[PDB]
RNA sequence: UGUGGUGGCGAUAGCGAGAAGGAUACACCUGUUCCCAUGCCGAACACAGAAGUUAAGCUUCUUAGCGCCGAUUGUAGUGAAGGGUUUCCCUUUGUGAGAGUAGGACGUCGCCACGC
RNA sequence: GCGGUCGCCUCCUAAAAGGUAACGGAGGCGCCCAAAGGUUCCCUCAGAAUGGUUGGAAAUCAUUCGAAGAGUGUAAAGGCA
RNA sequence: UGAUGGAGGUAGAGCACUGUUUGGACUAGGGGCCCAUCGGGUUACCGAAUUCAGAUAAACUCCGAAUGCCAUUCAUUUAU
């Protein structure tokens, strides 16, 4: 149903953020233009595999 | 064998500041759940519908015509 | 068209004489035609809505809407969001030409000539006429294979029965 | 008129077995018969000659 | 055991009440009425007894007004059950009457049958009474 | 058929815009008023309620047809009468209107002639 | 003084019903090529216009039918002080509501513009 | 002892600030939504009367009256035109 | 203690809303029984739309008290 999920900076590769999804509505891996703390720059974040 | 007797807890609403106090920055004035009193001059609404005191001063209560009331602060 | 010039020349001043309007601005007029096709059977078959929209687009110049449901009743077997009917609004010059077609073509294609049914009275200039059937020149036997009809809702700016009757009467509408 | 969402219709003249009143519009087409400048320069092929003149509400 | 005047609940239980005092509430419909002078509950069955002792002196009908109706409910435990658990089962339908709600009203009949009827009515209710007309009435249309 | 007269909805949208911020003590309003023929503008404080500078459409000096043509002229004249009194940070009233002409011309002509937005 | 725009003050500003007006102004009103728009539709929204009219809106005036604001009374209730039965009632001293009204009420004050 | 109950959230009991017990009286919870979030524009409901082809008291329509009699993801208060 | 300011839904009223309910008038048409086998619908509840008078409430509100409660560069007295 709904699983805890962690995001991933696609450049410096740190598990930055955490959120929740409903994986029968959304079976894919999300893509949001979140913020990166280590780089101070907007970075497209994706689901950790 | 009764199927009752279970409770909430008292979450302690009600005004926590009179008229004519000397009020510092940011302190709570009247804690609501549901908009019973709208804010006015220099007073904002929190997430849980409380009320602040931005500018240091004096709390006074007023009307809004007939229905509802206001809180505002006037400094020196 | 025919009817606008009938207003500007002959329809208006006799109606002015019958009631003695102190200004010409109190000439009552014709605004709208609302056309509706409630189906009900299209809940069983989504292919029922495949043809009524085609028929109304042929008769009018507009694709009608696909109307919502407004309720949720199982005694009439309806959820919300159910596509049931189809509205056509009509303004401007297609109003007058469609009424011209109604005068010249539709009414002489009625079985059992008895007259236009009067009793749509409603007091306030709102005459509606149910239409049951092939009463139109842009229709084939080999195209239309259902027993669908039409709807007319003409709404005026009149205020009595009588002024509405004379607006419809000097323009046509052969009642009983 | 919003574009690309409307059917075709033109000033299609009427013709009739009683005098052929040449006035109005329509949508259907066919053979070029009355491209006539005083009226609609298009097909007059609204030609079901049911008159609305032979029927005894207009006739008597 | 049949209740003459049941209700439609909204609630199985109510608190046991607390009655002090009222006044006014004069004769309105009829011409001859009681006045309770005290304060008690009055149950269902007493109103049946009042109906019958009213009517069995009335002849060919007449006029009978009932101006008091049960609303509230009682409960009671069993016999031999200790103190402890939840309330008893709801039984009966009772409504209190303070100092002076007029019990019933009569009209259309002369006084003597009326006073007999009200004496018969008053001896089947646990409250002391009187007898009242439209005595001092400035409002009579 | 009732036809709701159009100032009613304009005033409804005013009241649903004005209730955020007027704030007109040193950063006063602008004001924008249609008609079928003209355009008006006022610059008001609170709670004196006093217009400090104003200019009609075609009651003082005209340019052309009652158009965006006039709107650029009014947006000239308001700011030209305004910055003589020393006003810098004015706030727009949208009225109850949208932006497909006759108002944005006033906006742009208010921008160039000395009023900050 | 009129007319329009724009502000506070608790509808005492309202509702309903009745009358008059088009100087300027507002609005209806004629259209849609243009910027735009319609989950279809120049009805709206937006853009162009000066043929017609106070008919509606708008503005002025009349009405206490409706809604609103309503003094002084009394009465219910109650702090303190008491007294008999303690289910409840009564007495001194202080404070008093709601219903019922006589009465008020068909606005008051601010700025700008254009005529007058 | 047999039964019932053990944490959290609403309402009454609760004596008009806050607080207040009983195997007193009543209902829920151990989630859901990638938009059912943020912004910016636009909009106003339930019903009732009267006519209208299949149409039935009650589908889709049209007019008028209507301060809310609606809705608000979920239980109840308090809010919100 | 006195003066001043507001927080509020208790006592009592408690009709406007939501619940429970008593008698009258009115029909709109349900009127099963009709006259019936072509218009009058006869009786009854007249229930809902209403519309009169009349009650009532811990979880009803159009309203609403004394008292306590929170404060004041306030006044007097007193000792925390
Ligand atoms: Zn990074």
């Amino acid at each position: 149903m709904r699983v805890n999920i962690t995001l991933e900076c696609t450049s410096c590769k740190e598990r930055n953020y955490l959120t929740n999804k409903n994986k029968r509505n959304n079976p894919d891996r999300l893509e949001k233009q979140k913020y990166c703390p280590r780089e101070r720059k907007v970075t497209l974040h994706r689901e950790t595999k | 064998s009764t199927s009752n007797g279970r409770d909430s807890e008292s979450k302690r609403l009600g005004a926590k500041s009179a008229d004519g106090q000397t009020v510092t920055g940011g302190s709570i004035l009247y804690r609501q759940r549901g908009t019973k009193i709208y804010p006015g001059v220099n007073v904002g609404i929190g997430g849980d519908d409380t009320l602040f005191a931005k500018v240091d001063g004096v709390v006074r209560f007023e009307r809004k015509g007939r229905d509802k009331k206001q809180v505002s602060v006037y400094p020196v | 068209n025919r009817l606008k010039e009938k207003y500007i020349k002959e329809v208006t001043p006799s109606l002015v004489e019958k009631f003695n309007y102190s200004s010409v601005m109190q000439t009552p007029k014709v605004d709208k035609i609302v056309i509706n096709m409630g189906v009900g059977d299209a809940v069983s078959n989504a292919k029922n809505l495949d043809k009524a929209v085609e028929e109304l687009a042929l008769i009018t110049g507009q694709k009608p809407l696909i109307t919502k449901a407004k309720k949720s009743i199982a005694g009439f077997r309806l959820r919300e969001g159910m596509p049931i009917g189809a509205k056509v609004t009509l303004r401007g010059e297609r109003m007058y030409e469609f009424l011209d077609k109604l005068v010249t073509v539709s009414l002489p294609r009625v079985r059992d000539f008895h007259g236009v049914s009067k009793k749509a009275f409603d007091g306030r200039g709102n005459y509606t006429l149910g239409i049951k059937e092939l009463i139109f020149p842009e229709v084939d036997y080999d195209l239309v294979d259902k027993v669908r009809g039409m709807d007319i809702v003409i709404v005026t700016t009149a205020n009595t029965d009588e002024e509405s009757r004379e607006l419809l009467a000097q323009l046509g509408m052969p009642f009983q | 008129m919003k574009q690309d969402i409307h059917p075709n219709y033109q000033p299609v003249v009427f013709m009739d077995s009683t005098t052929g009143f040449k006035f109005l519009s329509g949508s259907t087409k066919g053979s070029s018969e009355t491209v006539e400048w005083e009226d609609g320069n298009t097909y007059p092929l609204l030609r079901v000659e049911v008159t609305s003149d032979s029927h005894p509400f207009y006739t008597g | 055991m049949l209740v003459p005047k049941r209700v439609k609940h909204r609630r199985e239980f109510r608190g046991k009440m607390r009655g002090e005092a009222k006044g006014g509430k004069e004769v309105a419909f009829g011409e001859w009425g009681l006045q309770a002078t005290e304060s008690h509950w009055i149950t269902n069955r007493q109103i049946e007894a009042a109906r019958i002792a009213m009517t069995r002196y009335m002849k060919r009908g007449g006029k009978v007004w009932i101006k008091i109706f049960p609303h509230k409910s009682y409960t009671s435990k069993a016999i031999g059950v200790r103190m402890g658990k939840g309330k008893g089962a709801p039984e009966g339908w009772v409504s209190p009457v303070k100092r002076g709600k007029i019990m019933f009203e009569i009209a259309g009949v002369p006084e003597e049958v009326a006073r007999e009827a009200l004496r018969l009515a008053s001896h089947k209710l646990p409250v002391k009474t009187k007898i009242v007309k439209r005595e001092e009435m400035g409002g009579e249309s | 058929i009732t036809k709701p007269d159009k100032n009613k909805t304009r005033q409804k949208r005013h009241r649903r815009v004005r209730n955020k911020i007027s704030g007109t003590a040193e950063c006063p309003r602008l004001n924008i008023f249609r008609s079928n023929k003209n355009i008006y503008a006022q610059v008001i404080d609170d709670v004196a309620g006093v217009t400090l500078a104003s200019a009609s459409a075609l009651d003082k000096e005209i340019s052309g047809g009652t158009k965006t043509e006039t709107a650029a002229a009014v947006g000239k004249l308001v700011a030209e009468r305004a910055a003589e009194k020393g006003i810098k940070k004015v706030v727009f009233d949208r009225g109850g209107y949208l932006y497909h002409g006759r108002v944005q011309a006033l906006a742009e002509a208010a921008r160039e002639n000395g009023l900050e937005f």
